[PDB]
C-alpha cells in the first residue's frame, strides 16, 4: 500500500487537479480500453494510476494529447 | 496497620514484588505493586453497542434511512461533519453523501448497479428532500419555482 | 462501533471488525463473486454470502486490501474530527484505531463510539487517499503545531531510557554502537550506564 | 525531535521515525515496569513543625 | 510547506479554529517597576 | 463477596428485599433448589396454626433491564435458623451481602501500550473460570387480533415452509420449552385469514389439487429478529372468557 | 473581514439614494462608474461593522441566512421582494446537491462559470 | 561444541499426588532460563488432556431450570462437572453414567467404574440431594483435546444432532495449570561452575510429570527442525 | 426520524424490479422485462396472455420467441418460481429446481405433464390405468408433488385488515349475558 | 487433530547485504512465535564459537594513556577498530599475529603477516589512521578460540567477541490460515559481523538446541 501522496504533488503542485487527473485516468482504467504502463503488483487501479502519475509520465496534458489522438484516429 | 498486617500474612511490607516477563523470561526492574482489587462490568457491553448497516428500508416522507437500530436503521450525518468535510475541499465526498447515501431514489438503485457491475461512477440526480421542501412552501400562498 | 488501542497497526492504518466488514461491502461481494464465476446469480451469491463460506472471506480479504475508509467522532469540533485508513480486518467487535491520532480525535478510549463511512466511487476513494489520509495531516491548521505530539506511556520509556544513576554495570565500557543492544539484552550493561563511549556516525 | 525531522527531511521519513518512536517507547515502557505505590510518594517530616 | 492553493474554503478553516479551545472559564501613577536598562 | 467493605453491604443487602429473610422461625425441615419449609419452635408459635412457614423461591425471571434475578438457598438441611436471618441469596449477593463484580489479581505497569490511555488487560484465565459472564432474559409477545375476514388460529399448519422448519414446533404451534433457536426461525405459528373469492377456476383446480391451504391464511408467525440468537427459558398464553381452544394451554 | 461588510452611503453617487448595500458591490459599482464613464458622481461610503447574529442575516441569497436564525421573516421578505438565490453560497449548493465550488470541485464550477458565458 | 556436557533427567520428584518436581543436569551457561522459559510456555500452551464434553440428563430438560430434591441448580453441576480430573486410556470419546438415590452426598466414588477410566479424586462434589425420594440418573461423555475450546465454537460440530435435552459444556484440556522454575549452581567441582534449573509444576494429577516434560521436548524439537533446513 | 412513517417494503414485485435491475438485459429486453413485471398476481401467475403482451408492446420487431426467452429468463430470476401463468408450469419448474435424485421424479414430472386432469378429479384409478403407473407406489410421487409450493408469490405478499369496528357488546357476567 | 501441529513451510527469506537478511515464516500455532524468536535469539547471543582478538602487545606503555609518536591516533580508538575485525581460524588454536608497515599511512588488515589458517573476510578494515611519517609499528595481537562473549575487565586486554553476530531481533504478527486468525508469525532481521552465512548462522543455532535439547526426550520418535 502506497504510504504517502507527496511525489505526484510535488509534480502537479496544486493538490486539487492531481485528485481530477488521477479520477479521470482510473476511470478509463477500470472501464477498460487501457494498459498499465506501470507494472502492476496486485494492486487496484487507483494506486496503481496514483504511482504511474508520480513517476513522472500521467498529467493533464499526456492524457488529453491520447485522447484527442484517438479521437482523430477513429 | 496495613503494614503490619501485612507482616502476619508473610508478605513485603513495601508492597511491591519482582515480576518476570511472560515472553522473555526476563527480570523486570523497579518492581511492580500487584494486589487483588475488587472489579465490576458495567452495563455498556459491546454485544448491543455494535451495528452496521449497507441498505434497508428507508421512509415513505424525504426518503431516508430510518436511523438508530430500530429495524436495521442507518447512522446520522451532521453540521460540523459538513463543515469540516467542506473545509477539506472534499467536494466529491459531499456530494455522494448527499445525494447516493439519500433519498435521490433514481441513484440508489444506479449506484448498486454500476458497484455490482464494478463501474464506479457517480449520477448525481435531485434530492427528494428539496422536493418536499418545494410542495411544502407551495403549500402557503408562496410560489417557488426552478427556472433555467 | 467502540474503540480500542492499536500498539500494532502503523499509523496509515484501522482495524475494522470483520462482523462489520462483509456488511458494508456487501455490493462489492456481489461484483466480485458475479467476476469470478462462483456466482451465476444474484440469489447464488445472496445465499453463499449468508452462508459465511471460507471463500467469501478470501474475496473479502482481497476487495477491501487497497481500499479506504474514514472515520469520524460523534461530536467533531475542528478540522482532523473526520479522518481516512486502511482498514485490516480483526477477529473481534471493536474497530482498532492508531494510538497517535487519539490526540486528534480528543479520544479517551472509554466508553464510546465512531461512526464510519466507506467512499464509494474512484473519485471520494481519490480525495480520501490524497486529503482524508493521516500521513498528510500532520501540522495543525490553526498555529502549525505538528498535532501528532506523544505524551503517554511512549513518554515514560523514552524518559527512562535515557538517564543514569551514578554509574550502572559497565560504567566504563567503550563500544561502536551496534552492541548497546547487544549488551543491554545478554549481559554487562544497563540502560542507565553513564560514562560510556561510542563512535557516532 | 519530530519537529525537526519533519523539517529538515520531508514527510515520509518523519511519519515512520514518529511510528518508530512509538513501537520502541510501548517496548521500553513495558520492560521498565515503572509501578507506584504509597512509600513511592514522601511526606517531608518538616510539614509537622511547619504546620 | 507550500503557498495555499486556489479554491479552498478559508472561512470554513477559519470560523472552526477559532471555537475550537472551549476550555474557558464561566461565572468569571506611583508604582513603576523596569526590568533592564 | 468484596475482600473490602465498608460494613454498609450487609444491611443494603437485607434491607432492598431482594432476598428471602426467615421471618418467626426455629429450625429448617426440608430444603429444595426452589422451596423453603421451616418448622417454627412452639416459643415462636400462637396457637390455630400448623406451625410451618413456606418460602417460594424465584428462578430465572425477566427484570426491567432484560438482566436475570435469581436466588439460591443457604442453608441445607435442619439447620437452626432465628429470627430475621437471610435465607436465600438473590442476584450478586452472597451469604446475606451485597456483592457485584469479583476480586481480579491485578498489576500497575505498562505493556506494550495495551493499557494505553484507560486500555485494560484482561487473561485468559478470567475468561476460562467463567468470570463476569451474565445473563441476559428477552421478552417476545404475539396476538391473535381477529378480523372482519375471521379468527387467526395457531395451528402451526403455515403454507409455504420447510418441515425442518416445524421440526421445532409442537401440535399447537408453540416451540417445546428448553429448545434452541437463532436467525429467523419460527416461534409461534400465527396465520391471518383471507377473504373468500368467487369459482376462481385456476384457484379451484389449485384447491383440488393441494387443498388444505386454498390461499385462505397468510404467514403471520412469529419469527426472530435478525442477530438474536438464544434458547427458550418459558412461553406463557392468555386467554380471554369465553374461547377454550387451549390446545396445549 | 467578514465583520466589515453593509456600509452606508450618504452621497447620491448615482447608484441609489439608499442605505444598506454591501461593500464589495459599491466598490465595483464605482470602479466600473468613475473610472468608466463619469468620474465626478462619487459614492461616499460609510463602512458599518454588523455583529454575528445579524451580519449573517444580511446576505443576498435568500436560501442561505434562512436556517441560520429564523425562516419565516426570511421567507416573507424575499416573496415580497421577490429575490433571486442563483446558488452561489456553499450552503445554497449544499440543499440543491451538486458539487462545491471548493476544492477539487471548485474547477468544474469555475468552468460552469466560464460555461455560463457564451450559453 | 567444546564439549556442552549434555544434562540428563535425573531426580524426579512427587511431593504430593497434585504437585511434582522436577531436576536435570547441569549444564552450560546462558542455557537455564532459556530452557526454563520455553519449557514453561509449552507446557502451558497444548498438551493434550481429557475433559467433559457435554451431559445428558434425563430429569430435568434445559440448563435454567431445576430439579425436585437437589440442593444447587443445574448450573452449578455443570460448573462442578467442567472441573472434573479424569484420565482415561487409549481410546477416546468415552461415555459414562451415574445413579444414585437417597438423601447422601453425591460424590465420584458411587459412579459406574468402566476399565478405561480412573478418577483422581473421588471426594468430588456432584450436588448433594436433599429428599429421600429424590432419584438422580444421568450421563457424561468425556473426550480428549489439547487447548481451550468452549461452548459456541463446536455449536457448527451439530446441526441435527443435539435434540432437546443435551446440554453443552466447555472444555479446558489442561492438566497443568501452574508451573514455575528456578536456576542455581551446584553439583560441579572437577569442571567450572554449572547451572541447575529446577521445574515445580502442580498438576491435577491426570498426567504424570516425566511424561508432559518428554512431550513438551518432542514437540519443541518437532517445531525447531523445520530451521536446520 | 422516530416519528411513525411508512417503511419501504419489497410488495412481491420491487425484487422483481432489482432482480431485473441487476441482471444483463437489453433495452428492449429491459421494457419487456418491465412489461411482464406488470402482469403480476399477488399468488405468482401471469395475469395476461404471452399474446397480450405482444400486443401491449407494440413493436413490429416484439416476437413471440424473444418474449418467450424473457418470460423464461424472468421466471428463474427472481428466487421464488413465478409468472409460470399455469398450475402445470409452476409445478415444472418447481421440479426442475428439485434435484434430480428424487424418488419417483421421473413418474412425478410425467403425471405434471399431461395427467393433470385425473389428479384434478382424484381418479387415482384412471391415472394408474393411463400412466401405467405402480400401485400405491405412485403415491409416494404424489406426496411429492403435494410438497411442491403452489403459488410460491404469495409467500411475499401479506397484508391484513386487523379491523372489525364493533358497535355492540355483549357478554356473559354473573352468569347473565349483559348487553 | 490430538497431537498434529502445524509446521512452517512459507520459509522464503530476502538479503539487502551479504551480513543484512530478513527472514519471514509461516503463520505458526499460538504463542510458540514468541519463545521461538526468544530462544532462538538469546541462543545465538548468549553462545556463538568463533575466533577474535582478546590482547595485543603494542610497543610503548602497557598502561591506557599512552602517546602518538607519529601514530596520531590515541590506542582506545586503535584497539577499537581493532575489536571491529573478522579472524578465521580453521584448525589451529590461540596464535600470535603481528605487522610492519611503511610511512604511507593507511593501514589495513592486509598489512598483518599472512598465516596458513588465519584469514580475513575483507582485507580493507582499518586498523590504524593514517601515519604522519615514515616510522613504523609492531601490534602483536592474539587470537584464541571461544564461544559467547567475555568483557576484558574480568577475563584478560581489550575485548572478546567470540560470537559472530552484529544484531538480532524478532517480531510477531496476526496471521490467518484458513479462517482464525489466531495464528503467529514470526520474522526474524539479524545483521552479521562477516564470514558465516545468516542462514548458516540460524541453522547453526537450530542445530545447537536441537542437541541441546535430544537428551531430554530420551530417544523418542524411533519410527
Amino acid at each position: 500500500a502506497r504510504v504517502t501522496v507527496q511525489d505526484a504533488v510535488e509534480k502537479i503542485g496544486n493538490r486539487f487537479d492531481l485528485v481530477l487527473v488521477a479520477a479521470r485516468r482510473a476511470r478509463q482504467m477500470q472501464v477498460g480500453g487501457k494498459d498499465p504502463l506501470v507494472p502492476e503488483e496486485n494492486d487496484k487501479t487507483t494506486v496503481i494510476a496514483l504511482r504511474e502519475i508520480e513517476e513522472g509520465l500521467i498529467n493533464n496534458q499526456i492524457l488529453d494529447v491520447r485522447e484527442r489522438q484517438e479521437q482523430q484516429e477513429q | 496497620e496495613i503494614k503490619e498486617l501485612l507482616k502476619l500474612g508473610d508478605l513485603p511490607t513495601s508492597g511491591q514484588i519482582r515480576l518476570y516477563d511472560g515472553r522473555t523470561g526476563e527480570q523486570f526492574e523497579r518492581p511492580v505493586t500487584v494486589g487483588y482489587m475488587y472489579m465490576l462490568k458495567l452495563n455498556h457491553l459491546v454485544d448491543d453497542k455494535m451495528h452496521a448497516r449497507s441498505t434497508g428500508s428507508y421512509s415513505l416522507v424525504t426518503q431516508q434511512p430510518l436511523g438508530g437500530k430500530a429495524q436495521f436503521g442507518g447512522q446520522r450525518f451532521g453540521e460540523m461533519e459538513v463543515w469540516a468535510l467542506e473545509a477539506y475541499g472534499a467536494a466529491y465526498t459531499l456530494q455522494e453523501m448527499l445525494t447516493v447515501k439519500s433519498d435521490d431514489v433514481n441513484g440508489r438503485t444506479k449506484m448498486y448497479k454500476n458497484i455490482v457491475d464494478g463501474n464506479h461512477q457517480m449520477e448525481p440526480g435531485m434530492p427528494e428532500s428539496f422536493n418536499v421542501l418545494l410542495k411544502e412552501i407551495r403549500s402557503l400562498g408562496i410560489n417557488i419555482e426552478l427556472e433555467d | 462501533s467502540v474503540i480500542t488501542v492499536g500498539p500494532y497497526l502503523r499509523l496509515h492504518q484501522c482495524g475494522l471488525p470483520k462482523k462489520m466488514a462483509l456488511e458494508l461491502f456487501k455490493p462489492f461481494i456481489y461484483g466480485k463473486l458475479e467476476l469470478r464465476g462462483l456466482a451465476t446469480t444474484i440469489k447464488a451469491a445472496k445465499k453463499m454470502v449468508e452462508r459465511e463460506e471460507a471463500v467469501v472471506w478470501d474475496i473479502l480479504d482481497e476487495v477491501i486490501r487497497e481500499h479506504p475508509v474514514l472515520l469520524n467522532r460523534a461530536p467533531t469540533l475542528h478540522r482532523l474530527g473526520i479522518q481516512a485508513f486502511e482498514p485490516v480486518l480483526i477477529e473481534g467487535k471493536a474497530i482498532q484505531l492508531h494510538p497517535l491520532v487519539c490526540a486528534a480525535y480528543n479520544a479517551d478510549f472509554d466508553g464510546d463510539q465512531m461512526a464510519v463511512h466507506v467512499p464509494l466511487t474512484l473519485e471520494a476513494q481519490l480525495e480520501a487517499r490524497a486529503l482524508m489520509m493521516s500521513t498528510n495531516n500532520i501540522l495543525s491548521p490553526a498555529n502549525g503545531e505538528p498535532i501528532i505530539v506523544p505524551s503517554q506511556d511512549v513518554v515514560l520509556g523514552l524518559y527512562y531510557m535515557t538517564r543514569d544513576c551514578v554509574n550502572a554495570k559497565g560504567e566504563g565500557m567503550v563500544l561502536t554502537g551496534p552492541k548497546e543492544a547487544e549488551r543491554l539484552y545478554r549481559s554487562g550493561l544497563a540502560s542507565l550506564h553513564a560514562r560510556v563511549k561510542v563512535r557516532i556516525t | 525531535m519530530l519537529n525537526t525531522c519533519y523539517r529538515i527531511l520531508g514527510l515520509k521519513p518523519t511519519v515512520i521515525f514518529a511510528d518508530q518512536i512509538m513501537y520502541t517507547g510501548f517496548a521500553y515502557a513495558a520492560r521498565s515496569g515503572a509501578s507506584v505505590g504509597i512509600d513511592d510518594m514522601v511526606i517531608p517530616e518538616k510539614k509537622h513543625e511547619i504546620i | 510547506g507550500h503557498i495555499i492553493n486556489k479554491g479552498e474554503a478559508i472561512g470554513v478553516i477559519a470560523a472552526q479554529s477559532i471555537g475550537e479551545p472551549g476550555t474557558q472559564l464561566t461565572m468569571r501613577e506611583s508604582s513603576i517597576q523596569v526590568k533592564n536598562k | 463477596k468484596p475482600l473490602v467493605g465498608t460494613g454498609m453491604e450487609r444491611a443494603v443487602a437485607v434491607d432492598s428485599g431482594v432476598t428471602a429473610v426467615a421471618k418467626r422461625g426455629g429450625v429448617v425441615q426440608y430444603v429444595d433448589a426452589s422451596r423453603i419449609v421451616i418448622k417454627v419452635n412452639e416459643d415462636e408459635m400462637y396457637p390455630g396454626e400448623a406451625g410451618i412457614d413456606i418460602y417460594n423461591l424465584t428462578k430465572y425471571t425477566r427484570s426491567n433491564q432484560n438482566t436475570c434475578i435469581n436466588q439460591m438457598p443457604c442453608v441445607s438441611l435442619g439447620e437452626p435458623v432465628e429470627r430475621g436471618d437471610v435465607l436465600a441469596d438473590g442476584p450478586s449477593t452472597d451469604l446475606g451481602e451485597l456483592a457485584l463484580g469479583q476480586n481480579m489479581r491485578v498489576a500497575f505497569m505498562p505493556w506494550n501500550g495495551y493499557n494505553f490511555e484507560d486500555s485494560i488487560l484482561v487473561s485468559e484465565r478470567v475468561v476460562q473460570e467463567d468470570r463476569f459472564t451474565t445473563i441476559h432474559i428477552q421478552e417476545l409477545a404475539c396476538v391473535s387480533r381477529d378480523t372482519k375476514l375471521g379468527p387467526e388460529e395457531i395451528t402451526a399448519d403455515i403454507p409455504n415452509v420447510g418441515e425442518a422448519a416445524l421440526s421445532k414446533l409442537d401440535e399447537s404451534g408453540i416451540v417445546y420449552i428448553g429448545a434452541e433457536v437463532t436467525g429467523g426461525d419460527i416461534l409461534v405459528g400465527k396465520v391471518t385469514p383471507k377473504g373468500e373469492t368467487q369459482l376462481t377456476p385456476e384457484e379451484k383446480l389449485l384447491r383440488a389439487i393441494f387443498g388444505e391451504k386454498a390461499s385462505d391464511v397468510k404467514d403471520s408467525s412469529l419469527r426472530v429478529p435478525n442477530g438474536v440468537s438464544g434458547t427458550v427459558i418459558d412461553v406463557q398464553v392468555f386467554t380471554r372468557d369465553g374461547v377454550e381452544k387451549d390446545k396445549r394451554a | 473581514r467578514q465583520m466589515l461588510r453593509k456600509a452606508t452611503i450618504v452621497n447620491a453617487g448615482s447608484s441609489d439614494f439608499l442605505e444598506g448595500e454591501q461593500v464589495e458591490y459599491s466598490r465595483v459599482k464605482i470602479a466600473n462608474r468613475e473610472l468608466e464613464a463619469n468620474g465626478k458622481v462619487g459614492a461616499t461610503y460609510s463602512r458599518d461593522l454588523l455583529g454575528i447574529t445579524k451580519a449573517s442575516l444580511a446576505t443576498e441569497s435568500f436560501i442561505s441566512a434562512a436556517s441560520f436564525q429564523e425562516t419565516t421573516r426570511v421567507l416573507t421578505e424575499a416573496a415580497v421582494a421577490g429575490k433571486r438565490d442563483e446558488l452561489r453560497g456553499l450552503k445554497e449548493n449544499v440543499i440543491v446537491g451538486r458539487l462545491i465550488p471548493a476544492g477539487t470541485g471548485y474547477a468544474y464550477h469555475q468552468d460552469r462559470m466560464r460555461r455560463r458565458a457564451a450559453g | 561444541v567444546t564439549e556442552f556436557l549434555k544434562p540428563r533427567l535425573v531426580d524426579i520428584e512427587q511431593v504430593s499426588s497434585t504437585h511434582a518436581k522436577v531436576t536435570l543436569e547441569p549444564l552450560e551457561r546462558g542455557f537455564g532460563h532459556t530452557l526454563g522459559n520455553a519449557l514453561r510456555r509449552i507446557l502451558l500452551s497444548s498438551m493434550p488432556g481429557c475433559a467433559v464434553t457435554e451431559v445428558e440428563i434425563d430429569g430435568v430438560l434445559h440448563e435454567y431450570s431445576t430439579k425436585e430434591g437437589v440442593q444447587e441448580d443445574i448450573l452449578e453441576i455443570l460448573l462442578n462437572l467442567k472441573g472434573l480430573a479424569v484420565r482415561v486410556q487409549g481410546k477416546d470419546e468415552v461415555i459414562l453414567t451415574l445413579n444414585k438415590s437417597g438423601i447422601g452426598p453425591v460424590t465420584a466414588a458411587d459412579i459406574t467404574h468402566d476399565g478405561d477410566v480412573e478418577i483422581v479424586k473421588p471426594q468430588h462434589v456432584i450436588c448433594h440431594l436433599t429428599d429421600e425420594n429424590a432419584s438422580i440418573s444421568m450421563r457424561i461423555k468425556v473426550q480428549r483435546g489439547r487447548g481451550y475450546v468452549p461452548a459456541s465454537t463446536r455449536i457448527h460440530s451439530e446441526e441435527d444432532e443435539r435434540p432437546i435435552g443435551r446440554l453443552l459444556v466447555d472444555a479446558c484440556y489442561s492438566p497443568v495449570e501452574r508451573i514455575a522454575y528456578n536456576v542455581e549452581a551446584a553439583r560441579v567441582e572437577q569442571r567450572t561452575d554449572l547451572d541447575k534449573l529446577v521445574i515445580e509444576m502442580e498438576t491435577n494429577g491426570t498426567i504424570d510429570p516425566e511424561e508432559a516434560i518428554r512431550r513438551a521436548a518432542t514437540i519443541l524439537a518437532e517445531q525447531l527442525e523445520a530451521f536446520v533446513d | 426520524l422516530p416519528v411513525y412513517q411508512g417503511e419501504t417494503t419489497q410488495t412481491l414485485q420491487d425484487y422483481l424490479m432489482w432482480q431485473v435491475e441487476l441482471t444483463p438485459f437489453t433495452d428492449t429486453d429491459r421494457a419487456i422485462a418491465t412489461s411482464i413485471v406488470d402482469a403480476v398476481d399477488d399468488t405468482g401467475y401471469l395475469t395476461i396472455q404471452i399474446e397480450d403482451i405482444v400486443d401491449s408492446i407494440g413493436d413490429d420487431e416484439i416476437g413471440l420467441e424473444e418474449v418467450e426467452a424473457v418470460l423464461k429468463r424472468i421466471q428463474r430470476f427472481d428466487p421464488v418460481g413465478v409468472a409460470a401463468k399455469d398450475l402445470r408450469d409452476c409445478l415444472l419448474i418447481q421440479l426442475s429446481q428439485f434435484a434430480k435424485e428424487t424418488p419417483w421424479l421421473e413418474e412425478a414430472r410425467l403425471i405434471i405433464s399431461d395427467h393433470l386432469d385425473l389428479l384434478a378429479n382424484h381418479d387415482f384409478r384412471t391415472l394408474m390405468r393411463v400412466t401405467r403407473l405402480k400401485e400405491e407406489v405412485l403415491k409416494e410421487a404424489v406426496n411429492l408433488i403435494q410438497s411442491l409450493d403452489p403459488r410460491p408469490g404469495q409467500s411475499i405478499q401479506t397484508s391484513e385488515p386487523e379491523y372489525v369496528i364493533p358497535d355492540v357488546l355483549v357478554r356473559k357476567v354473573s352468569g347473565r349475558w349483559t348487553v
